[PDB]
């Protein structure tokens, strides 16, 4: 699930 | 413990030689968040170099930095790195590291700088379908106490799919590093004063403040992360007359 900000 | 990024010292090198610059990150879990790596020129906007999820060792990078700058991490000390090869009178700048969380897509810590001068002296301290962000004004002058506005402007819809839209401001008082102020349009990180509200919608925005004080001086950038690659206004410079 990591870490992730986008897309 | 209140999360910090502490980048490592100024840097003095030869043109040709390569530099690693350190990133130690405290007070999170360290493989939770991208860490992301930003340039900015003397006098210059913010420049996206490149992403790194410390989870995976994975990376992404801006087409300009990719083959120039390497991203990497050591999760057992929580450190990121930056390595620039080949170093030029253009790769001189400040960088900084700077932690960018999910639920905003915003950069909410950021760490102090390093600065890179590169030089043969002994001493001393393109377009494509990337989204354009444009500022007005480039520069403000007030009297404190003044109310201001400036406006931010999109090449294309910031509208995400999931509904929000990824349009965050930044402000960067002079010295210092760049500091969220308002994520996502209108939502005020921790901290920030009611002063200042965040509007507008697909590709017009505008950041205001009711009553400009000495604290709020500086230089404010839009951002958008609603798209790859991440891009930023110009800036607009807050000052007094």
């Amino acid at each position: 699930f990591y870490p992730y900000p986008y897309a | 413990m209140e999360i910090q990024l502490q980048q490592s010292g100024p840097e003095l090198v030869k043109p040709g030689a390569s530099v690693k610059i350190s990133c130690k990150a405290s007070g999170y879990s360290f493989t939770d968040y991208i860490m992301l790596w930003v340039k900015q020129s003397h006098g210059k906007s913010l420049e996206w170099i490149g992403n790194i999820n410390p989870y995976y060792g994975s990376t992404s990078y801006n087409l300009k930095f990719k083959g120039k700058a390497t991203l990497t991490v050591d999760k057992s000390s929580s450190t990121a790195y930056m390595q620039l090869n080949s170093l030029t009178s253009e790769d001189s700048a400040v960088y900084y590291c700077a932690r960018k969380n999910y639920y905003g897509s915003s950069l909410d810590y950021w760490g102090q700088g390093t600065t890179l001068t590169v030089s043969s002296a002994k001493t001393t301290g393109g377009g494509g379908s990337d989204v354009v962000m444009t500022q007005t004004p480039f520069s403000l002058p007030v009297s404190l106490g003044d109310q201001a506005s400036i406006s931010c402007r999109s090449s294309q819809s910031l509208v995400h799919s999931n509904g929000n839209t990824y349009l965050h401001w930044y402000l960067q008082k002079p010295g210092q590093s760049p500091k969220l102020l308002i994520y996502k349009v209108s939502n005020r990180f921790s901290g920030v004063p009611d002063r200042f509200s965040g509007s507008g919608s697909g590709t017009d925005f505008t950041l205001k403040i009711s009553r400009v004080e000495a604290e709020d001086l500086g230089v404010y950038f839009c951002s958008q992360s609603t798209h790859v690659p991440y891009t930023f206004g110009g800036g607009t410079k807050l000052e007094i007359k």
